[PDB]
């Protein structure tokens, strides 16, 4: 890769300098030298691994929702290859950022992974990227990304609910997003829902173990639980 | 709209 | 070019769906694409190109301000070589798509362009390009990247006075951006008040000669005047 | 900051 010949630490720094400057692709560029070291990454580092891809492929992700929009309105009753060609330019881009992360994961993080802060946090990643890319899938092979999006998350759900606390971050916002491919990819609304109500029920009733400052950090994620029930119900 | 997390910006 | 197989229309599509999905960096591109169809481009396509490629390097040179900002701090009073090459990365990144914007302009937009409204917009660009790579520049050649930035907004200037009204919007953005420039590169403050002012009080008294769509141009840009002379005194 | 056109965004 690119980054082979730059040390790890120095890769970190400057993860941490592109995030100051808001440079997310260079981000995602010095996290993926890191982990192609081979090491396993602190928790830290998986928190900058996570938040410079999803900067870049939220980025891809929103242009692709502006593009395909166009496109729906251009094919309605009542402009050429334009519109579709530039939509599947931005969809063959973001397919090969979901592509390059669950490479990552796939070789070799999770693999490796064998605390459960490390291996539920992976494997919502897996859910996440394999639920971007079914975001835009259409063809034979859209059941089977879905799919793959789903046996990620049910594996993380299940390793979170036997060994991390309710109020856990993780568990948290692994919960939140997978009641969202529930809601919005698999056509569940009420699986959605439901998971997204226990798991806000059984983290109030955890608050009081916590320090406040993990009661501050869990209840932020509570309050999106809580903000799409608003929404969904 | 919804929310899931992380959150880009 | 990797735009040389697309239709010139095409390009300019592209260019106005990428604008529309916030996908700066693509903008650019399809804007330098059809720049080398060789035709000259009408005044939605001269816009169109100087806001691509401003997203593109006012990113670019905010990031390089944060980065340099850390450097500064690194070598005060009381890390290794990562803040110094990274904000190398940038810099060199940033004066290559200042070189590539005057390149266009040099081959051949300037040499083209006859009419008052186009042959100042272009020697605006190139003193705002010029003025740019001066923002990072250090060696033997810094007095000669502001004189080219000095020359290129004082051809403009000339042009501007005598083909113009005051009230014209580019004659107006000109003139904000030499004023910017003679106040912090030149290091100019009393020329660039003057220059705000002279072209504010000026715009002001031909106002009267606009329509309502005319005025609300003008005036948006003389607000800009205004609030750079209320931040200088 | 002082202002300059275009501006970004
Ligand atoms: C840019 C990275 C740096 C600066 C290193 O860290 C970002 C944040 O990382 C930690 O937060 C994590 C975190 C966020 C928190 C909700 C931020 O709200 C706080 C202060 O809790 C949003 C980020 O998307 C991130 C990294 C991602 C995730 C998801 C990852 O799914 C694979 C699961 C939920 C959540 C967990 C992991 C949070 O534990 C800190 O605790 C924060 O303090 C700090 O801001
Ligand atoms: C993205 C491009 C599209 C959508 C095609 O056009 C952007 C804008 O282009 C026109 O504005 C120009 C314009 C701006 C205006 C101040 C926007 O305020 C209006 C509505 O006046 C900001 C843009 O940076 C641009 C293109 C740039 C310049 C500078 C160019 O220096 C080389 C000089 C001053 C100014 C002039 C040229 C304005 O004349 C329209 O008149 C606007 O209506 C429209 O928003
Ligand atoms: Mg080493
Ligand atoms: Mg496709
Ligand atoms: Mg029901
Ligand atoms: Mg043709
Ligand atoms: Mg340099
Ligand atoms: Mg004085």
């Amino acid at each position: 890769g690119a980054m082979g010949s730059m040390e790890r630490a120095s890769l970190i720094q400057k993860a941490k300098l592109a995030e100051q400057a808001e440079r997310y692709e260079d981000m995602a560029a010095f996290m993926k030298g890191a982990v192609e070291k081979g090491e396993e990454l602190s928790c830290e580092e998986r928190n900058l691994l996570s938040v410079a891809y999803k900067n870049v492929v939220g980025g891809q992700r929103a242009a692709w929702r502006v593009l395909s929009s166009i496109e729906q309105k251009s094919n309605e009753e009542g402009k050429g290859p334009e519109v579709r060609e530039y939509r599947e330019k931005v969809e063959t881009e973001l397919q090969g950022v979901c592509d390059t992360v669950l490479g990552l994961l796939d070789s070799h993080l999770i693999k490796e992974a064998g605390d459960a802060e490390s291996r539920v946090f992976y494997l919502k990643m897996k859910g996440d990227y394999y639920r971007y890319l079914a975001e835009v899938a259409t063809g034979d092979d859209k059941k089977r990304i879905i799919d793959s999006a789903r046996s990620a998350y049910q594996e993380a759900m299940d390793i979170s609910k036997k060994e991390m606390p309710p109020t856990n971050p993780i568990r948290l916002g692994l919960a939140l997003n997978f009641s969202v491919f529930h809601y919005e990819i698999a056509n569940s609304p009420e699986e959605a829902i439901s998971l997204a109500k226990t798991t806000f029920d059984e983290a109030m009733a955890d608050l009081h173990t916590l320090s406040e400052d993990s009661y501050k950090d869990s209840t932020l994620i509570m309050q999106l639980l809580r903000d799409n029930l608003t929404l969904w119900t | 709209r919804r929310a899931t997390v992380p959150w880009s910006h």
